[PDB]
RNA sequence: GUAUGUCUAAAGUUAGCUCUUAUUUACUAACAAACUAG
């Protein structure tokens, strides 16, 4: 039932981490590339577990709880375009030794991107003109801050960010 | 302090002090929920027997007390629950008790050690944690609370390691200005890495 | 808007004094689906109508396109004025007073003096919306 | 005067008719155009006389606004909960002007999430299940014919909750009611000379909204705060189990001295109004505090003069029109050294007129989403502006975020001069979509030397920069065998040249100082570093008192 | 009763072709609304009666619906009516510790008015204001 | 459709399928990366070995484009009379030459 | 900054002189030190 798809998807676990940048663009591995994208993710948390004794030791289980939904939608293939191949491109960017800043690039368009007036600021000043409406947005292409949960891992993508700065700095 | 112009300091012929009697005075502590505290003040006619009214304006049919009053204010008046002994409310929590009396992903994400099964709403700014009456612990214009880790009593932070380090080094270049173009470069920020290895070669 | 749609969104007296109108009519209608429906009685039915017929130039807007409404507010008002002091002879004060009668009639009578007003501006309205502008 | 004074019932008579108590002022005694001499128009003076009658109205607003009214009716404002008594136009634009950028819904949403940490602050207390935060109706913070539940406690067990009582009685009855799920719903109303009660506002709406055929709420219990904007009030009915009313008294008392959007709202209205009395509590940047920037913590500078650039050019007609290029936000952390630069595309600018103001609340928008996308164990724990009028759209959109000290500054931080850099103007302008793009500042600067060397040279580089362009380009494009690695952005020199190029750079700011304002030499050296980069005169008083004690 | 229902109801959707020549009758109606609005309010449901079941004439196209009959009354019935409510209404002001007025508008704008058939026919009324006649 | 063709064997380096009917299709002299493509919805796509940066400044169609001595800028010229000296991947014009009686430009 | 004006393939109609280069002057700019239009 349940203990069996536990050890196939562990004996696939343990059966790689290096994302092909061919295979960012490569729009049609977009289930191998998400699941590679879960995988390296959860190796960026298996290492947090060993060297928790000396960084952060409160953060741990809190992105741990933020993490769970895209564990959960990475695995199925369960995300949007764009915000999958940002997600690519941040971790393939993790992987390098002096792609730290540019692995917060590829994060900063990931978190806003091509989109201009992310949030949106609403009709300020006094005459509104008619202009005015198309310069907010609660949808219709805003920004991908569209949920808290959404939020929350993109959040924790950068949590991760900053561990691996970290953790290739004091190695 | 003397804002106050010549006329609201002359005071009336009989007799600062004579306005404060809204409030002039504190007015930064919010105004406190006062309300709902209600008065109710209170020949003969030939229809009932009754003193006090004619025929024209008797209240029981032709057969051959308590009043909304003690008002000053327009809100007082107007009141759609003036009266209230709570009777619409009651009926509806009858109402609402009628109305009481009637998968694997989740186990496949515990790969990881969890097994418990626009803001941020956790961020809990700390006049919150300062829900207990003090003195103005926060401001709001600035958005810095005080506590005892930078914080002062006119104030400043205090400056803690580096702002610390950079007081030993302002004060090594005041010194290093009032001991020595070289007019202009007695000080920290005109030439910084001078001073900077000018501190670094002291401690050897 | 932009103005191009603050010009032709204005309109004139004539369609806003049907939209208040309706918006009058739509009070008193909607006062006795508030009785129908079983929600209010029909003492707050009278206070509600009374309210109604003594605040339209509060509740609806009618005074704005037509100020000759004033005369008729005026007469509910001062009706009021009357009403409220003949119900509550030791009754003192607030509200329950729902004597809808006069205040209705002068109503009526403001109806009775703008069939004809309403006919002509809509009919004007109405042949330059198909016919066109001479 | 005096005598019109008494007569008008002495200052408090007066002041009930203003809008003086929505105004935060900590006593009443601290209450008391440079654009007409501009060539612009023969016509545009008509609002220049405009100006000052909106502050007349919006200062005696409440009474003006007030609901004793013969015949009137009852129109809302634009996207916010303020009921006029009639089509008054000025007005309506100081209500309009203080109520932008959904202000009234960002206090309604403010103080809605702020008793949501409240409630998350106190779970145990009142043994919660979980407070949940409801998706409401976007325009739900001003719909005023029925509302719905904010907040919607669940608990683990069932609760004793009262019959309806306000916040401040005495006496409840803890016995009758018992449910599993309480409400909130923070409620805000403009009151005015006539209806500013909130005690009988907030028990009229929740006997109101509960006692609908319509059903909006999932239990007939809950609690309804109202706060009172204009009159700088509050209170809250509604049903309370035990330990509940004297958290909601602690609470409102808390949020309603010291919330943000509170005090943003009370700040627009000082300044609507043209008056002011400052107490500038953790003051801005000095020469004293200088280091007060990078005192370990997380934060950010906040660079907005070449957001909105132009270029000009002749039209076809004679007048010389004003196209806006790709601009930059310079958001420096000056600590550990990033360089968040925001490249504002031109599609940012589709079809939008009056592009000033709305690029200062473009640069907020961006500021807050950087900010949103940092975690809250990198949440800048305070934000240093640069220029002041960046203080109004940011103290807006850093609502949101009550835990950064937005801090103002009194140094001119020649951060302007950021397109004079190369590979600075290269990001800028070669650019498609709204970017945002990565520097270190510091990075041959941190192997080396910490913070405040390279913020001090970064300072000196960045002034002599902006003073002379070109004549500092040539003195950083001197050296041919010096050049510029792919990643940075100054050339990688070593210490002695470092040395030799601030000894040019402060020798071209003090050089073409002299050339500008003739004056012989700095006599003081906080003077000279003042230069280089209120409390002057605190600073001289510290200095004589220091310099003279050895 | 139903035929006008019926035609009322199908009016609600009004996309189709079909309904052009309906849809300017429309237009040509708003000349003839507001004397039935005055048909509406001269036939208004007194406080002594629950509802009043009137003649109307409907459009085909149910276009507009004039309220057919005039209110005539005995004149002494009329005010001994009047008077019987106003008595009633000073009782059950006196006599009720709390008067709840009605809510306006009583609906949301964002609320579509009720249908008559679906909320309001299958429900009985209340009880209106009548003395109690000894 | 834009196509690069080869000189020597014929090939096909990229295949600019666009919106728009193409005017005159450049290069700039440092790179062959470096390409330009000026188009009739009165806008211009420069180009490497695949979009890079737009170019809209000119209200009509765009008629015929040049450059500078060894490149590094770049010259437009439209059914407007405008001429516009834009840079190296840079949107914003130096110069916008434009008169009450020039036709146009339409080619140089 | 408005009014207002102008552009915008989805659909296929049949065979002395020439010159570089700088200073000055004039007219313009909702471009800068939260708001102003006929
Ligand atoms: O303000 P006041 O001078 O005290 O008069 C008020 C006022 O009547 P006016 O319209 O003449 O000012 C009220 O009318 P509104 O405020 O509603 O417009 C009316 O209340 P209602 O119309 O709701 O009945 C009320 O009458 P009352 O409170 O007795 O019902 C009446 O007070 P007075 O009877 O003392 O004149
Ligand atoms: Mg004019
Ligand atoms: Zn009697």
């Amino acid at each position: 039932n349940r203990p069996e798809r536990i050890q196939e998807a562990i004996a696939q676990d343990k059966t790689s981490v290096i994302i092909d940048p061919s295979q960012i663009g490569s729009t049609e591995g977009k289930p191998l590339l998400s699941m590679k994208c879960n995988l390296y993710i959860h190796e960026i948390l298996s290492r947090w577990k060993a060297s928790l004794e000396a960084y952060h030791p409160e953060l741990f289980l809190d992105t741990k709880k933020a993490l769970f939904p895209l564990l959960l939608q990475l695995r199925r293939n369960q995300l949007a375009p764009d915000l999958l191949i940002s997600l690519a491109t941040v971790l393939y960017h993790l992987q390098q030794p002096k792609e730290i800043n540019l692995a917060v690039q590829s994060y900063m368009k990931l978190s806003i991107g091509n989109v201009a007036w992310p949030i949106g600021v609403t009709s300020v000043g006094i005459h509104a003109r008619s202009a005015h409406s198309k310069i907010q947005g609660g949808r219709n292409a805003a920004n991908i801050m569209i949920d808290e949960r959404t939020r929350l891992w993109i959040t924790s993508i950068k949590r991760l960010i900053t561990f691996e700065e970290w953790y290739t700095s004091n190695h | 302090n003397i804002h106050i112009p010549r006329y609201i300091r002359n005071q009336p012929w009989y007799y600062l002090v004579h306005h404060r009697q809204l409030d002039i005075d504190n007015n930064s502590e919010p105004k406190i929920g006062m309300g709902i505290k209600d008065e109710f003040k209170l020949s003969f006619c030939r229809n009932c027997g009754e003193a006090g009214h004619k025929e024209k304006d008797c209240m029981e049919k032709p057969r051959k007390v308590l009043v909304r009053a003690t008002d000053d204010d327009w809100d007082s008046r107007k009141d759609r629950w003036y009266g209230y002994s709570g009777k619409e409310y009651n009926e509806l929590i009858s109402k609402w008790e009628r109305d009481k009396r009637n998968i694997e992903l989740m186990k496949l994400e515990l790969y990881k050690d969890s097994v418990g099964s626009t803001r941020l709403r956790e961020d809990k700014a700390a006049y919150l944690n300062d829900i207990n009456s003090t003195e103005s612990n926060y401001d709001p214009k600035s958005r810095l609370y005080k506590t005892e880790t930078l914080g002062a009593v006119m104030f400043r932070r205090h400056l803690t390691g580096e702002g610390l380090k950079l007081n030993e080094l302002n004060q090594f270049a005041r010194s290093h200005a009032k001991e020595m173009k070289e007019k202009v470069q007695h000080v920290l920020v005109a030439n910084p890495t001078k001073y900077e290895y000018l501190k670094k070669k002291r401690e050897q | 808007l932009t103005t191009k749609e603050r010009k032709k969104s204005r309109l004139g007296n004539s369609f806003h004094l049907m939209r208040e109108l309706l918006k009058m009519m739509k009070l008193i209608v909607d006062t006795h689906v508030q009785f129908r429906l079983g929600n209010v009685d029909a003492f707050q039915l009278a206070d509600g109508i009374h309210y109604i017929l003594n605040h339209i130039g509060q509740l609806t807007g009618i005074y704005r396109y037509k100020y000759k409404v004033m005369h008729q507010i005026r007469a509910c008002k001062d009706l009021k004025h009357i009403i409220y002091y003949k119900f509550n002879k030791n009754l003192g004060k607030g509200p329950g007073c729902g004597f809808w009668q006069p205040a209705w009639r002068v109503w009526l009578n403001f109806l009775r003096g703008t069939i004809p007003l309403l006919e002509r501006y809509i009919g004007n309205l109405i042949t330059r919306q198909f016919e066109g502008r001479s | 005067r005096t005598d019109v004074i008494q007569a008008l019932g002495g200052i408090e008579t007066i002041l009930e008719h203003t809008l003086f108590k929505g105004t935060g002022f900590n006593s009443w005694e601290g209450l008391f155009d440079s654009m007409q001499f501009k060539k612009l128009t023969h016509a545009q003076r008509t609002g220049l006389s405009q100006i000052p009658n909106r502050r007349f109205t919006l200062w005696w607003s409440p009474t003006i606004n007030r609901a004793n009214v013969y015949v009137g009716f009852l129109v809302q404002l634009d996207l916010t909960g303020i009921f006029l008594h009639g089509k008054i136009p000025t007005l309506k634009i100081s209500l309009i002007q203080i109520f932008r950028a959904h202000l009234w819904q960002k206090i309604h949403e403010s103080i809605v999430f702020d008793i949501c940490q409240i409630l998350d602050g106190e779970l145990d207390v009142l043994q919660i299940e979980s407070v949940t935060k409801e998706t409401v109706h976007p325009r739900k913070s001003y719909k005023m014919n029925s509302s719905a539940a904010d907040i919607t406690m669940e608990s683990v067990h069932e609760w004793e909750v009262s019959k309806p009582s306000l916040l401040h009685e005495t006496n409840d009855s803890f016995k009758g009611l018992i449910t599993n799920k309480m409400w909130f719903d923070v409620q805000l109303r403009y009151g005015d000379y006539d209806s500013h009660d909130i005690s009988r506002y907030v028990r009229a709406k929740f006997l109101d909204y509960t006692t609908d055929n319509v059903s909006m709420y999932p239990s007939p219990t809950g609690v309804m705060i109202g706060i009172d904007l204009a009159y700088n009030m509050y209170d809250a009915y509604g049903n309370w189990f035990n330990g509940l009313k004297p958290l909601i008294q602690n609470s409102m008392r808390t949020i309603m001295k010291a919330n943000p959007a509170l005090y943003v709202l009370r700040e627009r209205i000082r300044k609507g109004l043209q008056i002011y009395q400052s107490s500038v509590q953790e003051p801005f940047l000095n020469s004293s505090n200088y280091a007060e920037l990078f005192n370990n913590d997380i934060k950010l500078f906040v660079d907005d003069t070449n957001v909105y650039r132009v270029t000009v050019h002749k039209t076809f007609e004679g007048n010389v029109a004003t196209k806006a290029i790709n601009g930059c936000i310079f958001t420096l952390n000056p600590k550990t050294g990033h360089l968040f630069l925001k490249i504002i595309h031109t599609s940012v600018w589709a079809g939008q007129k009056r592009l000033s103001q709305l690029a200062k609340w473009k640069t907020a928008e961006e500021v807050s989403a950087l900010v949103r996308s940092l975690p809250k164990e990198e949440q800048p724990k305070q934000i240093i502006v640069t220029r002041k009028a960046m203080l109004d759209p940011l103290e807006v959109h850093m609502l949101d975020f009550p835990n950064i000290a937005i801090r103002p500054t009194e140094l001119r931080l020649p951060f302007s001069a950021a397109m004079s850099i190369d590979k600075l103007s290269d990001v800028v302008m070669k650019a498609t979509e709204p970017q945002m793009v990565l520097f270190n500042i510091y990075d041959d600067w941190l192997d080396r030397i910490s913070s405040y060397t390279a913020f001090s040279r970064l300072t000196l580089l960045l002034r002599a920069l902006k003073t002379n362009e070109e004549s500092a380009k040539m003195i950083l494009l001197s050296d041919p065998t010096i050049t510029i690695k792919s990643y940075h952005l100054w050339p990688s020199f070593t210490d002695e040249q470092w040395i030799t190029i601030e000894s040019q750079m402060r020798d071209l700011i003090l050089t073409e100082y002299g050339r500008k304002y003739n004056v012989n030499i700095s006599a003081l050296t906080q003077t000279e570093i003042k230069d280089i980069i209120p409390s002057v005169k605190r600073q001289k008083m510290a200095e004589l008192e220091a310099a003279r004690s050895e | 009763p139903e035929h006008l229902r019926k035609i009322i109801n199908t009016h609600s959707d009004m996309a189709s072709k079909m309904y052009n020549t309906d849809k300017k009758a429309f237009l040509g109606a708003l000349k003839y609304l507001p004397h039935a609005i005055l048909k509406l309010l001269e036939n208004m449901p007194h406080p002594w009666e629950q509802a009043k079941e009137v003649k109307v004439l409907y459009h085909t196209s149910g276009a507009i619906t004039f309220v057919n009959e005039t209110p005539r009354v005995i004149e002494p019935v009329y005010t001994a009516q009047w008077s019987a409510t106003w008595i009633a209404m000073r009782r059950e002001k006196r006599d009720r510790t709390h008067f709840k007025r009605m809510r306006f508008p009583p609906f949301d704008d964002d609320e579509p008015p009720l249908s008559y058939e679906q909320h309001i026919e299958n429900i009985e009324p209340l009880d209106p204001i009548n003395l109690p006649l000894d | 459709s834009v196509k690069i063709w080869d000189t020597e064997t014929g090939k096909v380096k990229t295949r600019l399928h666009l919106n728009s009917t193409p005017a005159d299709v450049e290069s700039r002299p440092t790179n062959p990366h470096e390409f330009i493509v000026g188009l009739s919805n009165s806008k211009i796509l420069h180009y490497d070995d695949g979009l890079v940066q737009t170019y809209d400044h000119h209200l009509s169609s765009i008629l015929a484009l040049k450059y500078f001595p060894d490149g590094s800028k770049f010259i437009s010229s439209s059914e407007d009379k405008t001429v516009r000296i834009w840079e190296n991947q840079i949107n914003v014009p130096i110069k916008q030459i434009s008169d009450t009686a020039q036709h146009s430009m339409p080619f140089l």
